[PDB]
This record gives C-alpha cells, structure tokens and sequence, in this order.
C-alpha cells in the first residue's frame, strides 16, 4: 500500500525593511519608529527555516552507517528493482522516485536546502538495503545478516501463521509481492490523487507569497502605492502622514504571512514526527500497532523519497 | 517591556509628557497613537505565546506517554526508549522537563554461522520450534536467535510438517529421539 | 580564498577535496570547520556493506546494557 | 549597544609634532567632533581656540567672544560666556544642540608608546549652553616636548560593556571586522560555533538615465 507523509516545506526569508519601505530613506526613518517589529519577524521566519532542516534530518538520518546492497541479487525469489537504486539515472533515484518526483523578487528570497535530493536519497537506500540484508537488526545495535526467504518466516511468526507457511509456498509469495510492487508504479503513475497531500503544501506556500507581493500594490489609504511617487510629489512635512498609512498597512500584511507561517510549520512537524515513528517503527521492526502500518497485519515496510 | 519605549509615530514615548506640554484635544491624537502601538505589541507577544505553548503541550503529552509506556512497561515500539531492546526506564526530574534514563540490551561480539529453512530427517521435515539452525562447519545445532546458545537438535525443539521436497535449501542431518534411549 | 556554493558565495574558506561530517552547516550539502576554515560535502555516513548469502547468519555472543 | 559620535576603532589619527623648529597651530576642521589627547610633561600645550564668535577656552577661563608668546609669558593674543578661572590628557569635543560637551580624562601612567593600547573611557568634565556654530579649530600652546594627535570622530554604533560600578571597561566598533559586527548582533562580546546573520548586502546603483522618446514638432 502506500503513505504519503509531508517533512518538509520550503525555507524562505523576507527582510522587512526592504518589503516595508524599498531603498528610501524617508520610509526607513518612519519604520524605526515603530520598534523591534522588524527583527522579531526576521528571527520567526528563521526559526521557521532551521526546523526546516531538523524535520528532514530526523526522518532520514536514522542509519549511522550507509549500508549497501549485495552484487548479485538472489534475495530468495523476491525482485526489488522497482524499490533499489538505479544506476543509469541520478544514479540515487529508483524506478518508483523518479517516477514519484515526476509526478509533483523583492526582498523574498528562498533559502537552499542543507540536505541535496541526492544525499537524501543515499539515506534510503542505507535503509532498504540495510532490511533487504539484516531485518530488524540494523537499527537496533550491531548489523547481522539473514538470508531473506528466512527474514521473512520470523516477520510471518510475529502476525501469527508459522514458519512452514511461508517455506511451503515461497514461490507463490514471492510471485504475489513481486506482482504487487509492480502496480504500485501503475497506481502512482497513472491515477494519483496520492501526491496531492505533497502539492498542497507547494501550492499553499505559493497562494501565501502571492498574497503579500499583491499587497505592496494596495493604498491603505495614502493617495498612492508607490513610495516615490508619494515622496517626489508631496513636500516633506505632509508626505509623513501618507508614508505612515503604508508602513501600518504594509506591516500589517507582513505579521500576517509570519503568523500563518508559524501556525502552518507547526502542522508540517506534526507530520514530520509521525514519518519519523513511522521509519522507526515501521522500516526498522515489525509493528503490532493496528492500522499504524497499512491495513492488514504487517510485514515489513519500505522507505521511498519524494519532493518534500 | 522595551516597546514600550517607542514613539510609534507619536510627539513622546512618555504618556506624562505628551499630556502636560500638549493641550488636552491634540494630546489624545498623540496618545491613540501610543494606545495602538502599545496594543499591537501586546497581541504579537499573546499569540506567540499561544502557538509556543502548543510546542511545549506536544513535548508533555510525549512525555506522558513516555512515562506509561516505557517506566511503567516494557515497550516493543522501536526507537521509543533508547536504541536498543529496551529493559527498563527510569524518570529523573529536571527544572521544568523530564529526563528518561532508558536502559536498553545492544546485542554485541557477532559471529558467522551457515544455516538452513528446515532439517530432513526420516523423510520429515523438521523446523525450529523457537530458533534458527546453525552450523559449525561440521555440526548441526539449534540456537535462539538473539544469542548463541547452541542446543543438539531434538524432537522436543522442533516440529514435523511435510516431506524434503517443498522446502528450498533443507539440510539433511538427524534429529534425535530423547525417548528411545531410554526403551 | 572566494568559493561559489549553490547558497552563496563563501569567501574567507578554502575548499578541501575530502568529506567529513557536518560541523558548521552552509547549505546545499556544503559544511565548514575549523582544519583554517574548510568547506567540504557533508559526509552521510561510513560505508559497510553486510555479507548476505543465501546461507549465512551471524548470531550475537554477548551484550551491553546501555542507560 | 549606543549609536553617537565616536573616533573609529583602528583609526588614522594625524599627529603633529613641535620638535629643528616645528610650528603646529594650524587649520583643522571640527567637521563633527575631534579627539584630542595632547601628551605633555612640561604643561606646553594648555588651551583650545574653537571658531567658524570665538568659544576660546584659555588655560586662564573658558570666554565665548594666533599663538600665545609663553617664555620665561606674555598671554596677550586675539584675532560672553564665562567660566572658573584656572601623562596621556584624551579630550573629546563635540558642539550638539548648541551646548559645547567635553569629556576629558588624564591617565597617569604615561606613555612610553606614542598611544598606548588599553579602555580608558572619558567621563563628562563640562557642558556650555553656547548656542554658537564651529567649523574650524586650532590648538594653543606656550616646542619642547609637544605632541597633540587629533582625529575626527563619526557616526558610529558601539557595545559598550559596563561592570559593576558602571565604568564602561570594553567596547566593540560595530562596523570595522566582520566578527565584531556579529558580537553586536547577539549582543555579547563571545561569540559560539555557528553560521550567523550579520545584515544585507544591496548592491547601490551607479548612474540615472532618463530616456523620452525622438520627439517631432516643437511649438510654433
């Protein structure tokens, strides 16, 4: 089956004093007027941006050692290609990422991620190549290896039905899990409505943005929206009461993107903790936690990056 | 306490002084300047505290569920308390926080066995009741899994269920019969 | 010693050709230490790779209780 | 963290000798204030005439209304305010608000070195509500030993450490190495390990072209 968990979202940083006034010094002196409103805002945004960072390093970084995947693949008649790195492509993107990536100004600017999709993609295969080669045993101390056709038959005995089961008909589980995998790529291509719990953090960031670059065209009441039109036409002493209408009213769409921000980053680490109970709970043992883990008794799971 | 010492476009940063060189009809333009300021200032601080003491609610509620789980049983959710397979856990207090000590068992000193799905004796095959079959190059043994204690193979630690030909990669060796040498 | 990053320009750094793990964190994989100030590619982790054979299991001999 | 008139951290600051003859009572401009740390062992150097209205501050008063012939001293040369008749001297004098400041501390242990290096920060001698302009300055003086360095000071912002009797004992220029304006930042004068935002970098524009179209018929 599959889940789609946003960790991330995208790290972005406004000056104030560039957004509320821009490049005049007339505006700049009204603005310090008001106080420490323009460096609270600017530490909020990079707290934002920082936990930004944790949220994927916790999700990911759970393997201390970058474990790798046998030459020959004889996993017992189980195919993993469609999980396991691909080398003609990035070269850290199985069938199912590429597939999966596929699928999805003025005083703003957007900070780079401190992890690459690349190096966030040698993480998982760390740990799929770390279950597919040792089970439950990677991630709880030392690493110790287990042919596959028998790491399963200790997960079959943990839902219940016994080791004969699965030795008896290894053939027919292999041929049902190998088909499986398979329509996931079908399932994730063709109709997914899937990658949308991703989208719609990209899309709402954007909505977001959009707004506040839209409101640097807005009077708020002064005669004009633009400072130096407000400033070139005016004499100096009745030019103030009209730049102090645009710096209430332009801060006052800047405390609301900050404010949205800090509420929708928090609902963001809400999913990035439960990705990361879900790696460690999930990829790296057995759980007997109903439902927490797809809908049926659960076998083994496997991570897979995305966008965010 | 320092916005409070911001004129926020008004004459004076100080109520007493606007009130006193100012006539009372002009001071109250001054000082609705100062009212909202100084109001916009409180609700910033209210609503930061209000999404901040959401952080802190998260971190009590795990913490609670911490002291359930892991001090008052054995917990199987991995990675919950300590890396490892977790033993016990005990709670320390701290200024305004918790502090868990989780005891935890890391398996350590491995060593490389060769092994097999089942054993075929009599035209049976024989699989582990609770263990793995390893192999000292030589010898046959029954082992528990998480350490080695190496156990001769005996109807009493394994099941029957089939015949030699379904299993893939059955061994042939004897599984002895405690009963017979005592008939 | 200009450097140019996908996150910037770093001057004052020398780029050494090694990895080690993140100290101080640039960005876009690029971290800096002190060695002189190097910025280098984060390194994720060692490299091990398990055995894995068909018929090969390793069974722990002893054991450490850790708090 | 105090934003004023102060002399920049590692500045140039001209120093004029009286040694051969050498004469220094010459034109330099109080553009906004001037440091002033005359160091005499034999008293030479004893006053300041301020101009643009002289404030003079005579080593006998301070009169608000050239070399003065001191030998053994004739003191009679000119080109109302008044006030009680009267190692390194560090005097600071600014002219803010129409009020004349100087602040002015002597440190006894002399100077082996031209300035020595250390804190030592100048407390308030003297205010005078003046109400006058000055635009230029010149020392007075009785060459023997005499050394007077003046430099300019300028906006700047500073840390200024205060310990517990209140007597400033460090201070950071906020705007001369990249770590120093960092330590104003997080407002403290130790800095942790770490990547730390200072402020922006905008780069200025250069010229300002102005282009209307070719234009056609002029009026007739």
């Amino acid at each position: 089956t599959t889940e789609i968990l946003p960790v991330s979202m995208t790290k972005t940083s406004v000056d104030c004093t560039m957004y509320i006034c821009g490049d005049s010094t007339e505006c700049s002196n009204l603005l310090l007027q008001y106080g420490s409103f323009c460096t609270q805002l600017n530490r909020a945004l990079t707290g934002i941006a920082v936990e930004q960072d944790k949220n994927t390093q916790e999700v990911f970084a759970q393997v201390k050692q970058i474990y790798k995947t046998p030459p020959i693949k004889d996993f017992g008649g189980f195919n993993f290609s469609q999980i396991l790195p691909d080398p003609s492509k990035p070269s850290k993107r199985s069938f199912i990422e590429d597939l999966l990536f596929n699928k999805v100004f003025n005083g703003l600017t957007v900070l780079p991620p401190l992890l690459t999709d690349e190096m966030i993609a040698q993480y998982t295969s760390a740990l799929l190549a770390g279950t597919i080669t040792s089970g439950w045993t990677f991630g709880a101390g030392a690493a110790l290896q287990i042919p596959f056709a028998m790491q399963m038959a200790y997960r079959f005995n943990g839902i219940g039905v016994t080791q004969n089961v699965l030795y008896e008909n290894q053939k027919l589980i292999a041929n049902q899990f190998n088909s499986a995998i398979g329509k996931i790529q079908d399932s994730l291509s063709s109709t997914a409505s899937a990658l949308g719990k991703l989208q719609d953090v990209v899309n709402q960031n954007a909505q977001a943005l959009n707004t506040l670059v839209k409101q640097l065209s807005s009077n708020f009441g002064a005669i004009s929206s633009v400072l130096n039109d407000i400033l070139s036409r005016l004499d100096p002493p009745e030019a103030e009461v009209q730049i102090d209408r645009l710096i209430t009213g332009r801060l006052q769409s800047l405390q609301t993107y900050v404010t949205q921000q800090l509420i929708r980053a928090a609902e963001i680490r809400a999913s990035a903790n439960l990705a990361a109970t879900k790696m460690s709970e999930c990829v790296l043992g057995q759980s007997k936690r109903v439902d927490f883990c797809g809908k049926g008794y659960h076998l083994m799971s496997f991570p897979q990056s995305a966008p965010h | 306490v320092k916005q409070l010492s911001s004129n926020f476009g008004a004459i004076s940063s100080v109520l007493n002084d606007i009130l006193s060189r100012l006539d009372p009809p002009e001071a109250e333009v001054q000082i609705d300047r100062l009212i909202t300021g100084r109001l916009q200032s409180l609700q910033t601080y209210v609503t930061q505290q209000l999404i901040r003491a959401a952080e802190i609610r998260a971190s009590a509620n795990l913490a609670a569920t911490k002291m359930s789980e892991c001090v008052l049983g054995q917990s199987k959710r991995v990675d919950f308390c300590g890396k490892g397979y977790h033993l016990m856990s005990f709670p320390q207090s701290a200024p305004h926080g918790v502090v868990f000590l989780h005891v935890t068992y890391v398996p350590a000193q491995e060593k490389n066995f060769t092994t097999a799905p089942a054993i075929c004796h009599d035209g049976k095959a024989h699989f582990p009741r609770e263990g793995v079959f390893v192999s000292n190059g030589t010898h046959w043994f029954v082992t528990q899994r998480n350490f080695y204690e190496p156990q001769i193979i005996t109807t009493d630690n394994t099941f029957v269920s089939g015949n030699c030909d379904v299993v893939i990669g059955i061994v042939n060796n004897t599984v002895y019969d405690p009963l017979q040498p005592e008939l | 010693n200009v450097f140019q990053t996908r996150a910037g320009c770093l001057i004052g750094a020398e780029h050494v050709n090694n990895s080690y793990e993140c100290d101080i964190p640039i960005g876009a994989g690029i971290c800096a230490s002190y060695q002189s100030i190097i910025a280098y590619t984060m390194s994720l982790g060692a490299e091990n790779s398990v055995a894995y054979s068909n018929n090969s299991i390793a069974i722990p001999t002893n054991f450490t209780i850790s708090v | 963290s105090t934003q004023d008139l102060f002399l920049p951290f590692f500045s140039n600051v001209t120093w004029f000798h009286a040694i051969t003859k050498r004469f220094d009572n010459p034109v330099l401009p109080f553009n906004d204030g001037v440091y002033f740390a005359s160091t005499e062992k034999s008293n030479i150097i004893r006053g300041w005439i301020f101009g643009t209205l002289l404030i003079v501050n005579n080593a006998t008063n301070v009169v608000i209304k050239p070399f003065l012939g001191v030998y053994y001293w004739m003191e009679s040369e000119f080109r109302e305010y008044v006030s009680q008749p009267f190692n390194l001297r560090e005097f600071v004098f600014k002219n803010i608000d129409g009020y004349f400041k100087i602040y002015s501390k002597h440190t006894p242990i002399n100077l082996v070195r031209d300035l020595p290096q250390g804190f030592s920060a100048l407390e308030p001698l003297v205010d005078l509500p003046i109400g006058i302009n000055i635009t230029r300055f010149q020392t007075l003086l009785a060459a023997g030993a005499a050394a007077y360095y003046v430099g300019y000071l300028q906006p700047r912002t500073f840390l200024l450490k205060y310990n517990e009797n209140g007597t400033i004992t460090d201070a950071v220029d906020c705007a001369l190495d990249p770590l120093s304006e960092t330590k104003c930042t997080l407002k403290s004068f130790t800095v942790e390990k770490g990547i730390y935002q200072t402020s922006n970098f905008r780069v200025q524009p250069t010229e300002s072209i102005v282009r209307f179209p070719n234009i056609t018929n002029l009026c007739p």
